Formats: C-alpha cells, structure tokens, sequence
C-alpha cells in the first residue's frame, strides 16, 4: 500500500541549464484556475530562446506516487510536459507546454452538433493519458474539463499529471471546501483509488455526449447525495455501445468498476465503444483529430 | 444515420455549482431522470 510524496522543488532536462525568473518575459494571462492564474511566458535566454511557455505560480506542489526522474517518466503524448521548475521567494514556478489548441469543451461547443465517434477520439486519448499515470502509480484525482486541453494539431493535452498543489497567499481561499466528477468512494472519503479516475472518466464521457452532468444538485451537499444514492434513466439517444460503457463505468463499488479488474485499462480499450479506435496508431498521433483548432 | 443526438453547448469556465441557484440555463437536454434514490450499485437502471 506504500505511498510516497515527492516534493516538486526544481526541474530541468538532465544536462540542460536550470531556469530562473530573469530568463522569462511575461506575455499574457492564459487562463484562471483554482490555484491561480496561468501565464504565457517567452524564454529570452538559452537554447530555447523565443519559445513560448505556460507558467503556473504556486506556494508548493507535491506528487503522490504509490507502489529515472518521475517528472520525466510522466511525459506522455497527451499530457502537458513540465520543462522547468524553480523556487524563488517562497513561490514555486512551473514552466509547462504552451497549449495552443484551447480546451476541448469550447471546441465541442463551437461544433454544437457532433457524433459519438467525434467524442470517442478524445475519450480514447484521455484514457491513454490516465493509464500512463496509473502505470507509474499516480492518480489524477481531480479530473475536470478545465484540465482537458488541445494542442495545435487538435490532440488531447491534460494540463496536469496528478500534482498536489497549494496556491499562493494572494490566491488562497478562506474556505478550502469539484464534486461533480468525484467517485462515490471519494465522497465517502474512503480513499482515492485508481478506479476513481475511471469514474471521473465516465462522467466526462456522459457530459461530452449528453451536454449535462449525470448528478446535478443545487449545492455541493445535494450533488454528493446524488452521487451516493441516485438511480438514473439511461438517455435513449445514446448508442448501445455507449450505454454499455457508461453502465460498466458507473458502478458505485470501485471493484465492480470497469478498469479495476485484473486486465485493468485493457478492459476499457477492448470495450465495444472504442472498437473503431486503433490504439497504437492513436498513441503515435497518426489518427487525425475530428476537429482542428486553427479554423 | 446514427440515432439523433442532442445539440450540445457548454459554458467554459463553468460557473461554480454553489452560486446561481435559481437561474435558468439555455434550452438543451435537461439531464438524466432520477428514477429513485435507492443508492444501487449500478447507477443506471437496466432497460
Ligand atoms: N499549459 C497550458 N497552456 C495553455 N493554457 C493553459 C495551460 N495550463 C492551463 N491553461 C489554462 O488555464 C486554465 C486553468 O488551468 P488548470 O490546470 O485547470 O489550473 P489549476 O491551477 O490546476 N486549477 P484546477 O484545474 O481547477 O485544479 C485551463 O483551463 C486553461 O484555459
């Protein structure tokens, strides 16, 4: 059951030059997260001079790993890559890939009308990224649409890789208190298991295909009650393959959930829903995304 | 042709769940119908 906390203090490609605040120039604010604003920075020194990066500013960040650098191992085709990490004046600075494709939910909203096969492509790339973190013992924990971005080519890019973060004092909230994608065990505070991510995966699949969240409440308290006790009627516009995957994913006992069996993620890959996906070609980014961002 | 799918639009930077209690949202699929609060292991009722 062993869990190890790795504090994120400094990072740079092995044999490369470590970065510091003077080497970046701020350009704009990319977006607003729970832990603060995300910035666009331009490297002004070194071999990657003129390159654009995304920057997060935190008090500290740790990576919880259960069961080569971990920051290098988490590198994946569909996960943001951390290029630099440095600490200054009691603040942690994360230099990340600048994701130029925008978020998936805005792209889907721009289309308005799309097919299940369109959403299938993004879910499949999302599934590979989640399993890669699972393979190294990392849990995504708090998977939400804000973390699901696209790159210039239109491929999925997760904005984080399971980091446990603490915001700076300026961003600090008075009450720490998102439950909509949380698994029942998480609501029960029974522990966050790797099957919890596949529950969050299912809620995203439901929301992307239906446009609505499966459990809707007025406040945090009510929605938590719905996650634990609600029985839902399957939307009938969904395909039989999609309904089957949702039913296998939406099981309140973690052990009954798809992906928690002995084969693990290949349970989900082999499902009837993802039948049209060539997973190896998908990993090689040789399958074109349904929508290109530049349009 | 596959089964007719609903028009899907999202609000990015989703508004917080706590706020906006009675504000109506634009017309789309209302959501899954809650058949009961039986707390069954299988969230979806079998067809
Ligand atoms: N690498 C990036 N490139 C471009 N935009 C980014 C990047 N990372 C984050 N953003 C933008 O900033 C928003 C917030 O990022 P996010 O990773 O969700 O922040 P956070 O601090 O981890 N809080 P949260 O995701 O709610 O737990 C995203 O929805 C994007 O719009």
């Amino acid at each position: 059951v062993s869990i190890k906390e790795i504090a994120i203090t400094h990072h740079v490609k092995e044999g490369h030059e470590k970065a510091d605040p003077s080497q970046f120039e701020l350009l704009k604010v990319l977006g607003q997260g729970s832990f603060g604003k995300v910035f666009l920075v331009k490297k002004i020194s070194g071999s990657d001079a003129r390159q654009l990066y995304a920057m997060k500013v935190l008090k500290k960040a740790t990576l919880k790993v259960r069961d080569r650098d971990i920051l290098v191992e988490v590198n994946h085709p569909f996960i943001v890559k951390l290029h630099y990490a440095f600490q200054t004046e009691g603040k942690l600075y994360l230099i990340l890939d600048f994701l130029r494709g925008g978020d998936l939910f805005t792209r889907l909203s721009k289309e308005v009308m799309f097919t299940e096969e369109d959403v299938k492509f993004y879910l499949a790339e999302l599934a590979l990224a989640l399993d890669h973190l699972h393979s190294l013992g990392i849990i995504y924990r708090d998977l939400k649409p804000e973390n699901i971005l696209l790159d210039e080519e239109g491929h999925i890019k997760l904005t984080d890789f399971g980091l446990s973060k603490e915001s700076i004092d300026h961003e600090k909230k008075a009450y720490s208190f998102t439950v909509e994608y949380m698994a029942p065990e998480v609501v029960n505070r029974r522990g966050h298991t790797q099957s919890a991510d596949w529950w969050s995966f299912g809620v995203l699949m439901f929301e992307m295909l239906t446009g609505t969240l499966p459990f809707q409440g007025k406040d945090r308290k009510e929605t938590m009650t719905m996650i634990l006790k609600a029985k839902l009627g399957m939307p009938q516009f969904l395909s039989p393959e999609a309904q089957s995957l949702l039913r296998m994913l939406f099981k309140r006992n973690p052990a009954n959930r798809l992906g928690a069996g002995p084969d693990g993620v290949e349970e989900i890959k082999r499902h009837s829903f993802f039948s049209t996906i060539d997973w190896n070609k998908l990993y090689r980014r040789e399958i074109h995304p349904p929508f290109k961002p530049a349009t | 042709a596959p089964r007719r799918r609903p028009p899907v639009k999202f609000i990015f930077p989703p508004p917080p769940l706590s706020s906006l209690p009675g504000f109506g949202r634009p017309r789309g699929y209302a959501g899954p119908t809650v058949i009961d609060m039986s707390a069954p292991d299988d969230v979806f009722a079998e067809d």
